[PDB]
């Protein structure tokens, strides 16, 4: 009962801006630590 | 947010929602703004309520549990070696629901020599207040560090320390209240069962019970870091010197 | 400026401690601490204000043009 | 540049989480971080090409009633006195133009002066100053130029920021009363109290030697050293605390202020210099009505100054989309902003 | 009315309706305003 | 537990006083108010006109942090508020001026007056108690003489440094009879409040009230109302020979002395020291002399403001308390 | 007189015939707040009574005993409030007949 | 400038407080206009 | 909650139609005044 | 420096991807009533939850 009642309601609730969420969650990890350490010279 | 009225005119939100705005408390300046009509207003607080927001949605965390105060009294409340006082686990039971709600104390972890609660027992008070709140909740977790079990063992429980958690009927039976258990880190927090288990009301109720706790106990505990905290000692002065 | 009359801290009087202290140190010499042992400093928190507080309003008071 | 405190490096009542310091009432109450804050406010008054001057009578009595509310503080000269109060509507500078003069006549003997209308400045502001220097005086053009400042004694409120010389920032979260805050033996009752968190991340061990030599330099009496890689030492500092009796690391035993027990932990403290910054409340409080609006689009103005402003856009506005907000996003940019009666057509709808 | 304080030697004098403002044997340009007689009223907070 | 806490380099053990019945199996003897009043008597020190160490028996520490709370802040006192002034030509301004007429003590004794009400404004604030008028006037002029002092303004001006004496007071009608057999002056007579100069006119009228230490700083009749618990030194394997030297090096002078010879050390008294426990960093104390502070005699120390003697403050304050707990206790409860 | 301004039982927080209430009083604080508790708690019959301020700026304290099936909450704060009046009529009185000498 | 509504050709102030400064009527009290525009 | 203090909450309105259930409300917060903070502004009745 | 190109780059990734709804055929859509994906990540369900 709990596995199924938590796999239906992870279904995606449709009317929902997936683009907007998704363009909000790659822009957002503005910390890019950049260790330019060790594969030589690869970006 | 709600709103609440209150004297000198700089604002207050909370500190547990303060990792989502990243504020510093730095002469950081936030502006607010209000709805107008009455569709908007349940707009706001029925699509962006705080209760609501309890994740991002980059991977589905928990993000707005605690901060430093709270996650480092509440390792100093449940240790392993706060045996509290009566009068003390009285005072720190009434102390985190002023007098809006009850408790029922159980017996204590230690029988006729002195009577003291282990503050495990009392951390788990803080997740089911009374009978009457169906909150029984289940988890087994990790204090973010843990020297392995080194014998032939097979839980994470036999260590040095706590290590390995577990939760079984909204009561922890071992370990500490660190960070990714407590929150801000993997989705296996107390907090994040707490709403997966019984929705976001009572999600919301352990956090802001959790908070007028820690926050009021920290400040008679005590907690500071000296020159003596951070003294080098002989040993480890002879030992660079060579090395 | 003028010295307060009362620690910010604590809460005992700093009057009759500023100019009993200059004229300690200008008449009947002591290095620096035992000037304040001997008016009377015991809490070192009421002992911040004589051996602080360089004095303004002597070279505020200068500024006068034949007033 | 400040005001030196005792302070105890605790973690105390919540209120100190991130940088977030906790006063002290009556410490702060016996001239504790008072400052002055002094505006100036000239208006040259000037004669015009137009055979005209700008008298600035004024003196309304309005039947021996000590005058009212708008002309109350000006007295019977014009220009404002010294010592009187001002809150947010009286005149302390008259300033009086005609309006015939505006353009260019030719001057004949029809009157230029018939009207001494009322074009002051006020002190618009949320808290009542006072005035304690006016003067008149001239320019290089021969003309009157009259320069007024006005000064408060703002009491250093919740919100305003306070800074350790050493490196870490702090603005104030709660006052506390005397004896909520932990004595000693002695009974020092200390004034700040600011976070053990702040040390490690920030990576601050000087301000932890600091505690110790301002112990020192007011126990033992002189003011003691700390340069750059030289001054007083430590080695013989921990010799004076422990020789006058004290701790030989600045630690002491406390006394919890809510239930009179000990602390469990030592607490250690001592005096720090501590400089209050030009961040008061006041200066960056904001508000908004409906109030001013452009004359370009009919939206409200920028800053603080002309009413002011706080956009929402470019990066904001598309939080909200992000939620899935439809209703308010729409009221918040079209509604609460302007509501404009666009006419249109089916045919050539322009 | 006795007002206007220098700024030089510091003398009471009281200008005219028509002056084109200046002082008195001090010889200096500029003056201020002396403190106004009445009662102002505050507490000691 | 023996009343006594444990002393380590890093943490204290035994804080919480836990002397209640409910504690191990049985009644932890209760209130039982023959007891409470037999096993009750105080050890006083002395008392000063500003000093007193007086001690206390067999109570916890929180109706001691209650008779310590009450005292600093809750009990009342006498100072001005208003300040009235009239054409101060001064350099410094009127704000930080009264403020320092505000805060000076009043040597004054209470219950002369009682307390005032926010409303019925200025023509009826002050009904027949509430003022103790200060009025203040000083101006100089260059001094007719002939001094030298090239470098000290001493002998040049007269009276530049204005004290607390110089504030007089103005009794009128019945104002006149609290003051014939309670004549008032301020606490200090040498506390300076101003520095003026000729040409610079300083002349005012200060009101008085009675206020609680929770409006302003200067309602605090105590300087310091604190206590201390007494350090109790609780040595073992007693340390004849030459390390007696060395102990009476690292403690004070006061506490602890040795008999003759290479005898041990023993203990002099018990309220002469702090705990400086500079014992715990060497290799030889560490595990040998083991102190502690003991509860159950709470070390008083407080001084007055100038307005009254202590043994009336601690009175006022246990009276006050009772008052305090009468005025809850006769209040009816309604939901 | 019916000075009713001081104590209030919480109509929420209560049960059915008694046994816990909690007491909002106003115009108190930690004066008498572990000077109450700690009179209240050494009742045997009362098991649980803590004191907490719901904000510090807020001139409220809210105190919740709870006890068992003996004696009624409400009546047990009477008996745990007149005891802390008796400590210190003792106190006051040792200290007058103790002041009287040297 | 006398137009309103309650009254005709009454005096006007803009307000000082809660910063709003609209042009209002008297001893009624109507806007009697729009919102302030200023440049 | 986010605490809104009275020196920004008084000026910060929120429009609210009389709907025969919170008229005894926003009587109150008529007849108590714009000054003191449980009260109300401006008001615009059914007629223009 | 890198904060300033950051905001940047998260403003001009917005604009490409601020109009994609999700309409009730378990179908995710662009503005021109277009189709780029058939069920949401394959399965259709929430990332968030
Ligand atoms: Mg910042
Ligand atoms: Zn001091
Ligand atoms: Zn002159
Ligand atoms: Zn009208």
């Amino acid at each position: 009962e709990i596995a199924l009642f938590k796999y239906r309601k992870a279904r995606l609730e449709p009317g929902t801006a997936i683009g907007a969420i998704g363009a909000q969650s790659i822009g957002e990890p503005g910390t890019q630590m950049t260790l330019k350490t060790f594969s030589m010279n690869v970006t | 947010h709600y709103a609440k009225i209150r004297p000198w005119r700089t604002f207050r939100l909370n500190e547990c929602v303060c990792t989502p705005y990243n504020a510093d408390f730095d002469g950081d300046e936030m502006n607010l703004h209000v709805p107008q009509t009455e569709e908007a207003r349940a707009e706001a607080i029925n699509l962006m309520g705080v209760k609501n927001n309890l994740l991002t949605p980059k991977s589905g965390e928990p993000i707005i549990a605690a901060t430093q105060d709270f996650i480092t009294g509440s390792y100093l409340i449940s240790h392993k070696d706060s045996f509290y006082d009566r009068a003390t686990l009285t005072q720190l039971l009434s102390m985190m629901s002023d007098g809006i709600e009850h408790f029922d104390i159980p017996p204590p972890a230690i029988m006729k020599p002195y009577y003291l609660w282990t503050g495990k027992q009392v951390f788990s008070l803080l997740i089911k207040p009374n009978h009457n709140s169906p909150v029984v909740i289940n988890l087994d977790a990790k204090n973010k560090v843990f020297v392995p079990p080194k014998s032939k063992s097979l839980p994470n429980e036999m260590s040095q320390n706590d290590g390995f958690v577990i939760i079984r009927g909204s009561q922890i039976l071992s370990g500490v209240m660190d960070k990714s258990v407590l929150g801000d880190g993997k989705k296996h927090s107390v907090f994040y069962t707490i709403l997966r288990d019984y929705g976001p009301q009572e999600a919301a109720n352990a956090m802001n019970r959790m908070a007028k706790l820690c926050a009021r106990f920290l400040g008679n505990r005590g907690f500071s870091i000296g020159i003596n905290d951070v003294t080098p000692a002989d040993d480890l002065k002879q030992k660079k010197e060579e090395l | 400026m003028i010295v307060p009359v009362r620690c910010f801290s604590c809460g005992k009087v700093v009057g009759d401690k500023w100019e009993s202290y200059l004229n300690l140190l200008q008449e009947d010499e002591l290095d620096e601490g035992t000037a304040l042992s001997r008016l009377g400093l015991k809490r070192y928190c009421c002992r911040r204000m004589i051996l602080t507080h360089v004095d303004l309003i002597e070279k505020f008071l200068r500024y006068n043009p034949l007033e | 540049a400040g005001q030196n405190a005792t302070v105890a490096v605790m973690s105390y009542s919540g209120y100190d989480i991130e940088d977030a310091l906790v006063l002290n009432k009556s410490s702060i109450d016996r001239g504790f971080g008072r400052c002055e804050t002094r505006r100036k406010t000239t208006t040259v008054l000037k004669r015009y090409a137009n055979h005209t001057q700008d008298i600035i009578g004024g003196m309304r009595v309005d039947e021996n009633g000590d005058p009212i509310w708008q002309h109350q503080s000006l007295g019977p000269d014009g220009l404002g006195e010294v010592g009187m109060k001002v809150q947010s509507g009286q005149i302390y500078i008259n300033k009086s133009v005609p309006t015939n003069s505006a353009d260019a006549p030719n001057p004949n003997n029809v009157n230029v002066q018939t009207q001494y209308r009322e074009a002051p400045v006020i002190y618009r502001g949320p808290e009542p100053s006072h005035i304690d220097q006016v003067m008149m005086s001239v320019s290089d053009n021969d003309q009157a130029l009259i320069k007024v400042l006005l000064r408060q004694n703002r009491r250093p409120e919740l919100g305003d920021k306070f800074s350790s010389r050493h490196g870490q920032k702090g603005v104030c979260g709660i006052i506390v009363k005397q004896e909520d805050m932990p004595f000693n033996d002695q009974g020092i009752v200390p004034d700040i109290i600011m976070n053990p968190h702040g040390f490690p991340s920030r990576m601050t061990v000087g301000k932890m030697i600091e505690l110790i030599s301002g112990k020192a330099g007011v126990l033992n009496g002189t003011l003691e050293y700390g340069t750059c890689f030289g001054g007083s030492k430590l080695e013989d500092m921990s010799k004076i605390l422990v020789d006058q009796g004290f701790n030989y690391s600045g630690k002491d035993m406390l006394y919890s202020g809510i239930t009179g027990e000990c602390l469990q932990a030592y607490i250690f403290f001592g005096p720090i210099y501590y400089q209050k910054l030009k961040h008061m409340v006041l200066d960056k409080m904001h508000a908004r009505a409906r109030g001013p609006r452009a004359v370009l689009t009919r939206q409200p103005t920028e800053g603080r100054s002309r009413d002011g402003g706080l956009r929402l856009g470019e990066m904001e506005r598309d939080c909200v989309i992000a939620y899935g907000a439809s209703q308010l996003l729409l009221e918040r940019l079209m509604i609460s902003s302007d509501a404009f009666e666009v006419d249109v057509c089916d045919k050539c709808g322009l | 009315t006795l007002k206007y304080i220098c700024a030089e030697c510091s003398s009471k004098l009281s200008l005219s309706r028509t002056d084109a403002v200046r002082c008195k044997d001090c010889g200096h340009r500029i003056l201020l305003k002396a403190r106004t007689k009445r009662l102002v009223q505050f507490e000691a907070r | 537990m023996s009343n006594i806490v444990g002393i380590e380099y890093n943490r204290v053990t035994n804080t919480t006083s836990t002397d209640f019945p409910g504690f191990s199996k049985d009644a932890e003897n209760e209130w039982n108010v023959e007891k409470f009043k037999k096993d009750f008597e105080v050890n006083i020190s002395s008392l000063d006109a500003r000093e007193a160490n007086f001690d206390l028996i067999n109570i916890d520490t929180s109706i001691a942090n209650a008779f310590r709370r009450i005292m600093i802040s809750e009990v009342p006192s006498v100072a001005a508020e208003y300040v009235y002034f009239f054409n101060n030509t001064s350099v410094i301004q009127d704000e930080v001026l009264a403020h320092r007429i505000g805060l000076v003590p009043l040597k004054v004794d209470p219950d002369m007056l009682t307390w005032v009400d926010s409303n019925l404004p200025d023509d009826e604030k002050f009904t027949d108690e509430n003022t103790i008028v200060l009025s203040l006037n000083v101006k100089c002029t260059r001094n007719p003489d002939a001094p030298k002092g090239s470098t000290d303004p001493k002998e040049l001006y007269n009276n530049a440094h204005v004290y607390a004496r110089d504030l007089k007071f103005e009794p009128q009608g019945r104002q006149s009879t609290t003051f014939a057999d309670c004549p008032v002056v301020p606490a200090d007579p040498d506390i300076l409040l101003a520095k003026l100069r000729p040409g610079q006119e300083i002349s005012l009228k200060a009101h008085c009230i009675l206020g609680i230490g929770g409006d302003h700083a200067k309602f605090s009749p105590v300087s310091t109302a604190s206590y201390r618990l007494l350090p109790q030194i609780n040595i073992l394997q007693p340390i004849k020979g030459e390390s007696a030297r060395r102990f009476q090096k690292c403690f004070p002078p006061g506490v602890i002395g040795i008999d003759e010879g290479s005898d041990e050390a023993y203990v002099k008294d018990a309220r002469k020291d702090t705990v400086s426990r500079e014992v715990l960093r060497y290799e030889e104390f560490a595990d040998k002399v083991k102190l502690g502070r003991v509860r159950n005699h709470f070390i008083f120390n407080v001084e007055s403001a100038g307005a009254m003697t202590p043994e009336e403050i601690f009175f006022k304050s246990v009276r006050i308390l009772k008052n305090k707990a009468e005025y809850l206790k006769n209040c009816p409860i309604t939901q | 007189e019916p000075d009713r301004e001081k104590i209030k039982l919480l109509t929420q927080a209560t049960s059915e015939d008694g046994t816990s209430a909690s007491f909002q009083i106003v115009e108190e604080d930690h004066t008498l707040g572990n000077a109450l508790r700690y009179v209240i708690m050494k009742n045997p019959d009362v098991e649980f009574c803590g004191y907490s301020i719901p904000h510090p700026s807020e001139n409220l304290l809210n105190i919740r005993i709870q006890t068992y099936g003996e004696t009624t909450a409400v009546d047990a704060l009477q008996k745990g409030l007149k005891d802390l009046m008796d400590l210190c009529d003792v106190v006051e009185s040792k200290f007058t007949e103790k002041i009287k000498s040297m | 400038m006398p137009v309103c509504k309650n009254c005709h050709g009454t005096e006007f102030e803009r307000d000082l407080s809660n910063a709003n400064n609209d042009l209002v009527c008297k001893a009624c009290g109507v806007v009697s206009e729009d919102n302030p525009i200023v440049s | 909650e986010v605490a809104v203090p009275d020196r920004v909450a008084k000026v910060l309105t929120y429009p609210e139609k009389v709907t025969r259930y919170n008229r005894h409300k926003l009587q109150e917060l008529i007849v108590n005044g714009p000054n003191v903070h449980p009260g109300a502004n401006y008001l615009l009745k059914r007629n223009e | 420096v890198k904060t300033a190109e950051t905001g940047y780059m998260s403003r001009r990734l917005m604009k490409s991807l601020e109009d994609l709804s999700c309409q009730y055929d378990n179908t995710v859509r662009t503005s021109a009533n277009g189709i780029v994906q058939f069920t949401y990540g394959g399965d259709g369900l929430d990332p968030l939850e």
